[PDB]
């Protein structure tokens, strides 16, 4: 029982819904979708601002009744050229990700059995570790690394 | 052969002991934080002479056998029953075993009873000698064994624990009863996927929790941000064994002690305008023998979105002088004990526990006591035919509109607080009299505490 | 709401605006607000003495009641030439900048708004864990590193 | 709204609550080991019958108040001052009260006298009911509070940590009393920087500590070097509250006890004549009912170059 | 409020002053005075016995009272040539060092205000964590690397 990349989809697929302007007085920017689970090299990227979202280890815990604590890392980056400056836009954005990250409910995503049922399920909850910007990069295009460790849990099993 | 594993072990809770099924037999999840067992006294004689070459020997001997003690801690889990679209939780067996000794009853309005709102256990109707009488069955691996018969002796909180929300269960039992036959199917009674889906979603979040703590003689409402605290029920059960030396005793019965509702709290120092400084000087200054205040700690809190939350109500409780503490950054520690109006009255607090809790909800169970009843937020006063102003000797009788619309408590009450120029009574007839040359301030309160206020003056003058 | 380049021109523009001739009686030298928190190549580097402010990781930690503790490091390198005497002068500017950071009141940045509601907040804490320089450069450049950790608590 | 931290947190000592100066009241500075406040009891009642459906309830109350408590540490700071050239340490007004119940009287010969030598703290005069009263004010960040009146009951002094020397203070008080307005100007009664100055020289190092010991019965002296060791003034000063159960109560005042002087040490054994070997060969063998020896712990060491000690 | 460059200029000029002639009986070398707070590169040294004083990094502690525990380490490097061997000259080259750093006051230097007037004052404490010979270098020329922390005071701030 994993749900890796279907929280990596539920993540891009919630992000890419509340950044549009249907919030202008709680969000910066609008990325108008431009939010991909999966990004091949920085120089193939085409568009600005652009955010990927990977995948990383992927923890698993034991409890006594058969549940299973298991933690997922969630490392986010976003990308960004120099239209006013770096500093600013980039901090605007890893803001108003922060601001979508925080506020709201749970992680909603899509679970499909082998059976052929898709149930929608909810994660637990979502802790940033930490925030940085990779400075020493080209001089037009900056990078914001936000770490995430999304925590859910399976269906029951190891009974 | 076969060696058992502590992470393959479930514990059963039912309320009776043969012809089980799935409405008095229950499965509930526990963490690594399990125990039980039982142990044993043993008395010990021995000789003493002044002879040469004593007797150096001795015989132990068992005499009696103390109570049973085991405790866990589960997750708190509101969550939705499809069978009946009522809110319960996974171990809501517990929480009416704490709280009520009458027989299970989720309809009523005692004891841990649930809403289509919101499942709320009520500590009225306790004064029983015994609580609800629970069997513990522990399965680990493969071999059974249970304890005989259990009374819940304590359950702790707390949100110090960045995790999510737990709860901490000790109790008691008479004997720990090792089992030689499965007494049920495992699966039949246990939980199935489908809940374990319904409720993998219903978690509480301790990084987002509020309080709401007011002083009822002074009329202040503080706001408190909560850096850690906790609250702990406890029943106090005292255990009773004969003491008879000839063969080993087993404990008979149990006595109730207290009940103390017991809490604390803790919180950073904010100069800021009604912070934790306004309630540090008031509390250590005024210095009184006894407080009224009225502590809500909310787990989860309360957002306008429907999202789980569980929360303590203390009406009335006492307040200890909070002592500041040192360190970094300095903060305070408020202790409160929860103690009741009448000795015997049993409203010392409630708990309320939902999936869906809304700020009006949390409010109105705050203020009315149940999720689903409603409560007034505001209050104006309109006079009996839109009149403003008023003569000597003329009769106004005004009336007030209520809001919420669905209240349930859409009476009030009449009171003149500012000017001497007309009186009024319970039904609402104000009148005037004559040397009235001063306007006069009509006010009203709500009957069911919430404490909403309707303002006007109407300027009484000595007429045309 | 991090707010860390809030952060971080809050720190250049309190620079900028004390060590200069204002108050020459508590600082060393004037650096005509020669500060700026974007880097550039150190051949670029115009004139001297320069300061460039760098934002490196930031960290956080979370409390019950929405409460949110956001340590953020802010590494501080200063740039000098050998007009008379290299380690000095950097000793003059290290200690000005030392000061500057522990002298006053608390940082006060202003946080943006997206309605355009700017409104200014202040961090508590400002230490200065460590100051270490780097030596086998070129002769006349210089440069050292004072390393300032900014605790912030961002609003809400 | 502001919070209030810890590393902005300075503390006040004055013998008086009103008409402040600079000869009445000073400011002395303070380690991380800082802490204050107050507990306070509660009786608890309930009842218990053998009725069915029984009372299961309980009432608290506040009966009375528990004296305040105070402890801090703080380096020993000998110094000259240039007003008058006489040798004194910041916090001197610690010394008086816990030495003396008279009046401070710096140029004397009892309590905590001065002189252009030294300065010297004289346990003599201390048979007082009640030792010097002060109040403490403590400023932390930008809110002011204080303690009414306290009496300090033991000091510390520790060889064995490897830092400078440092005595650690612990006291009572009356009751901790929050404050609304500021007493008076913080800068002006504290310490300004040219003491500041003068003083962060005057440290006292225990990585230099000699001790002297003689027997005055056997008249003989030993040499032994310490690697650790402790002495520790003890007041055992005991508070007096009225137990009224009608209303709390507060500690009115306070008695002393039994002065203490206690402290100890210890050394490597070294056969060396005159060694710790000869101290705990003769203490064993004599096995006195009492001895009369003259210890003397030197903070500081001492040489012939003009260096700071306690 | 730093004084490191004071500190090392101390440093070097009491080295420099209780080397002499003066206390033959309580020191075996005498470097005339060649001792300095910089060296460029070993090659560029002609003189021998040298000694330098490097500039380490710098760690600050904070007080309640507004107090400030701040330390500077100060690796110290000597060099000698194979006049006799390397062994015993550097061994007592390391030991008089050792001799002068244990003996003796505090650390005096002197702070120059920016008003224009310069205090001397004291340094608190020295504590010697380690010495070490670099073997293995050239077979006439050596080195002692001996590290000190010099833990000093600055004026009240931070009020």
């Amino acid at each position: 029982m994993d749900h890796r990349t279907s929280i990596a989809q539920a993540m891009v697929d919630r992000i890419s819904k509340q950044m549009d302007g249907s919030q202008p007085d709680e969000y910066f920017n609008n990325l108008y979708g431009n939010v991909s689970r999966q990004t091949y090299k920085f120089e193939e990227i085409r568009e600005f601002p652009y955010v990927a979202v990977h995948i990383g280890t992927e923890t698993g815990q034991y409890l006594p009744s058969g549940q299973q604590w298991m933690f997922l890392e969630l490392p986010i980056l976003v990308y960004d050229k120099e239209k006013t400056d770096i500093q600013e836009q980039l901090e605007k954005l890893v803001a108003d990700i922060k601001t979508v990250i925080d506020t709201g409910g749970n992680l909603e995503y899509t679970v499909s059995k082998p059976n052929g049922s898709t149930f929608p399920c909810e994660a637990t909850d979502m802790i940033i570790t930490s925030v940085s910007t990779d400075e020493g990069l080209l001089a037009p295009y900056g990078l914001a690394e936000i770490n995430v460790t999304v925590r859910y849990q399976p269906p029951r099993r190891s009974l | 052969m076969s060696l058992q594993l502590l992470r393959n072990t479930r514990i059963f809770v039912s309320t009776v002991k043969t012809g089980h099924n799935k409405t008095n037999t229950q499965e509930i999840l526990v963490q690594d934080d399990i125990s039980w067992g039982q142990d044993s006294n043993s008395t010990d004689i021995t000789v003493n002479e002044a002879g040469p070459r004593p007797t150096r020997g001795s015989k132990r001997f068992n005499d009696s056998l103390n109570a049973a003690e085991w405790s866990f801690s589960t997750y708190i889990l509101p969550y939705k029953d499809k069978n009946t679209s009522k809110q319960i939780v996974p171990d809501y067996m517990l929480w009416h075993a704490l709280s009520s000794g009458r027989a299970i009853n989720l309809e009523g309005t005692t004891g841990a009873h649930n809403n289509a709102t919101n499942f709320m256990v009520n500590f009225k109707d306790n004064s029983y000698h015994e609580l609800a009488m629970l069997h513990i069955y522990i399965l680990t691996d493969k071999t059974w064994s249970y304890i005989d018969s259990c009374q819940i002796n304590q359950a702790e909180v707390n949100v110090d624990i960045e995790d999510i929300g737990r709860v901490t269960w000790s109790g008691n039992g008479n004997q720990l009863i090792p089992l030689d036959e499965q007494p049920f199917d495992p699966d039949q009674i246990g939980i199935d996927d489908e809940t374990y889906m319904t409720i993998q979603g219903s978690y509480i979040k301790n990084k987002l929790t509020i309080l709401k703590i007011k002083d009822m003689d002074t009329n202040k409402s503080y706001d408190i941000p909560i850096t850690g605290g906790t609250f702990t029920i406890n029943n106090n059960i005292t255990y009773l064994t004969p003491n008879v030396m000839s063969r080993v005793t087993i404990p008979i019965g149990s006595f109730t002690g207290a009940f103390e509702l017991t809490g604390s709290l803790t919180a950073y120092l904010n100069d800021k305008s009604l912070g934790s400084m306004e309630l540090y000087k008031d509390l250590i200054k005024t210095l009184k023998v006894v407080n009224r205040f009225e502590i809500a700690l909310v787990l989860g809190g309360e957002y306008d979105d429907e999202r789980p939350a569980a929360i303590l109500v203390a009406k009335q409780a006492h307040v200890n002088i909070p002592t500041i503490e040192t360190d970094d950054v300095l903060g305070t520690s408020v202790e409160f004990k929860a103690i009741p109006s009448d000795l015997d009255a049993g409203d010392e607090g409630y708990l309320g526990f939902s999936s869906k809790y809304t700020r009006t909800t949390i409010n109105n169970l705050i203020v009315n006591g149940d999720g689903a009843t409603d409560a007034v937020t505001a209050i104006t006063v309109k006079s009996a035919g839109n009149v403003t102003t008023l003569n000597r000797s003329a009769t106004l009788q005004m009336s007030v509109e209520v809001t919420p619309s669905s209240a349930r408590n859409k009476e009030v009450t009449w009171a003149i607080t500012a000017g001497d120029a007309a009186t009024i009574n319970a039904t609402g007839l104000l009148r005037a009299d004559a040397s009235k040359t001063g306007a006069v301030t009509v006010e009203a309160t709500a009957k069911d505490g919430s404490g909403v206020k309707g303002t006007k003056v109407i300027t009484v003058t000595a007429g045309g």
